[PDB]
């Protein structure tokens, strides 16, 4: 009350969740092919 | 209670009073306040915001 204000932040709780799923998913479908370019499928315990 | 006549919250500003000719008890709060912020998308496109 003395010109003290808190800003929300741009990325709510849910838009990180969501970041967070797709990464993951993308991990457990593809491995590592996602991060270099387009995801490609490969069966679990192939990859590991 | 009877005696006390003000109140000061946590801080020392008083939020909270005793009408003298009416021994009523009054909260207090802050008028509104806030920031103004302008959108621009750029003069040279357009002077709408
Ligand atoms: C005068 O003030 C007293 C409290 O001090 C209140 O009880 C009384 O009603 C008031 N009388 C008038 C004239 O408003």
């Amino acid at each position: 009350f003395n010109g003290l204000t808190v800003l929300p932040p741009l990325l709510t709780d849910e838009m990180i969740a969501q970041y967070t799923s797709a990464l993951l998913a993308g991990t457990i479908t593809s491995g590592w092919t996602f991060g270099a370019g387009a995801a490609l499928q490969i069966p679990f315990a192939m990859q590991m | 209670l009877p005696f006390q006549q003000f109140g000061r919250d946590i801080a020392d500003t008083t939020d909270a009073v005793r009408d003298p000719q009416t021994l009523e008890i009054l909260d207090i709060t802050p008028c509104s306040f806030g920031g103004v912020s302008v959108i621009t998308p750029g003069t040279n496109t357009s002077n709408q915001v």
